[PDB]
């Protein structure tokens, strides 16, 4: 319906939003007299009885209804607004990261294939914002996923304005990280400035978000040249086990020229070079996905 | 029973040649098919069989309209030697004595779709050889 119910006493009205606009017409309910109704914190009396009908028409219509009876409050109904113009939902509390594609609001990440991902978005806005995420894998027949709260994870001065990042940790219930993804995972999340309702969905294979950690134990030892044996360990966080779960990985030595010599081994021979530096990532071998962040050693 | 050290290096293969080609009732290798590492180990001849069932699937799919006719594939194209790779490795898992053998121009994109879900399958595949190949060989 065009009204609906989000959470307990908050419920979501669907404004089609132009010019002269009728709005929608809501139905309120009281959980016999006095009734009184007010709007947030005005003693202006709108209504009597259990049921108050009003036209919502804009913002100033949304707020929080109460039910008075003789001086006690009773019960408290929230209206919030989801603004719908030409078609298209309003999106205006998260930033558009605009990559890999346009209208990419949600942006999510797995260092291995547990089931176990996070996800971040951006805003502009610093206060009066409530988010909740859910998950699910498939869409007709949801499977379980478990997500957690969403928190302010970072801030960043981007031009004049600060950028704000929240970000939450999810993670598939029944989890085969053997297994090829048929359905994907789809993320859902709600986001509330002051009386506006938006909400952003995601969706993607696992496989498709792994960016493993950094190669660990990256480590030098020089022979008798310019010859130098360079060794690395999987990150710690990597599916197990290896000879099943295998990564490639890139060997770079750089100066601040590029030579750089791709591996499936955890160990190489390289020339080593005045102020130059000894950088390997890694990757999943079998399937093209994000490159991990490098792991660099000094020479010498 | 298979040659796992061949299948290993045919698997990489079409790794390889499904990404340069690319950079429903679809067969998956889903999570009770054994193809996990302690499922490679009870027995594998359920996941190398569903394997099979996914290299012939995608090996008529390479040689069939979508792929055979226009808009002409590139005289150098990795499809070629996919649908071959494909064709070679699934020879090499049937065994003797079984026969497990058995509108718009704007379809383009369901080529595009065919190869990015045949990346996730050789993948897979590709994991299972490479761990048989250093476990359960000789
Ligand atoms: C992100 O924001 C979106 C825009 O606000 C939001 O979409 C809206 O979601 C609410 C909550 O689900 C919808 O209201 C509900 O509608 C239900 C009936 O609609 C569906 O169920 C019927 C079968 O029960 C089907 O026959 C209908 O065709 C319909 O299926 C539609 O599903 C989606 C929308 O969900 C639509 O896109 C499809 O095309 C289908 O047409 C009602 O049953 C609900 O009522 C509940 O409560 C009442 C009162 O207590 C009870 O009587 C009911 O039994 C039930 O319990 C409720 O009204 C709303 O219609 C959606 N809007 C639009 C424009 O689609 C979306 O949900 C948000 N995303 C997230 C993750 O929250
Ligand atoms: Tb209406």
């Amino acid at each position: 319906l065009e009204i609906w119910e989000l959470k307990k006493d908050v419920y979501v009205v669907e404004l089609d939003w132009y010019p002269d606009a009728p709005g929608e017409m809501v139905v309120l309910t009281c959980d016999e007299d006095g009734i009184t109704w007010t709007l947030d914190q005005s003693s202006e009396v709108l209504g009597s009885g259990k049921t108050l009908t009003i036209q919502v028409k804009e913002f100033g219509d949304a707020g929080q209804y109460t039910c008075h009876k003789g001086g006690e409050v009773l019960s408290h109904s929230l209206l919030l607004l989801h603004k719908k113009e030409d078609g298209i939902w309003s999106t205006d509390i998260l930033k558009d990261q605009k990559e890999p594609k346009n209208k990419t609001f949600l942006r999510c990440e797995a260092k291995n294939y547990s089931g176990r991902f996070t996800c971040w978005w951006l805003t502009t806005i610093s206060t009066d914002l409530t988010f909740s995420v859910k998950s699910s894998r498939g869409s007709s027949d949801p499977q379980g996923v478990t997500c957690g709260a969403a928190t302010l994870s970072a801030e960043r001065v981007r031009g004049d304005n600060k950028e704000y990042e929240y970000s939450v940790e999810c993670q598939e219930d029944s989890a085969c990280p053997a297994a090829e993804e048929s359905l994907p995972i789809e993320v859902m999340v709600d986001a509330v400035h002051k009386l506006k309702y938006e909400n952003y969905t995601s969706s993607f294979f696992i496989r498709d978000i792994i960016k493993p950690d950094p190669p660990k134990n990256l480590q030098l030892k020089p022979l008798k040249s310019r010859q130098v044996e360079v060794s690395w360990e999987y990150p710690d966080t990597w599916s197990t086990p290896h000879s099943y779960f295998s990564l490639t990985f890139c060997v770079q030595v750089q100066g601040k020229k590029k030579d750089r010599v791709f591996t499936d081994k955890t160990s190489a021979t390289v020339i080593c070079r005045k102020d130059a530096s000894i950088s390997v990532r890694a990757q999943d071998r079998y399937y093209s996905s994000s490159w991990s962040e490098w792991a660099s050693v000094p020479c010498s | 029973s298979p040659a796992w050290t061949q299948c290993q290096q045919l698997s990489q293969k079409l790794c390889t040649l499904a990404w340069s080609a690319h950079p429903n009732d679809v067969p998956h290798i889903q999570c009770g098919d054994g193809c996990d590492p302690q499922g490679l180990r009870d027995n594998s001849q359920f996941c190398l069989q569903r394997i099979h069932q996914g290299l012939i699937f995608y090996e008529k799919l390479l040689g069939s309209d979508i792929f055979t006719g226009e808009p002409s594939l590139l005289p150098d194209s990795p499809v070629g030697q996919l649908h071959a790779s494909l064709l070679g490795l699934s020879q090499l898992l049937q065994p003797e004595g079984h026969h497990w053998e058995t509108q718009p121009w704007q379809r383009l994109l369901l080529r595009f779709k065919i190869l990015r879900s045949l990346q996730a399958f050789v993948a897979v595949a590709a994991r299972v050889f490479a761990h048989g190949a250093a476990t359960l060989s000789p």
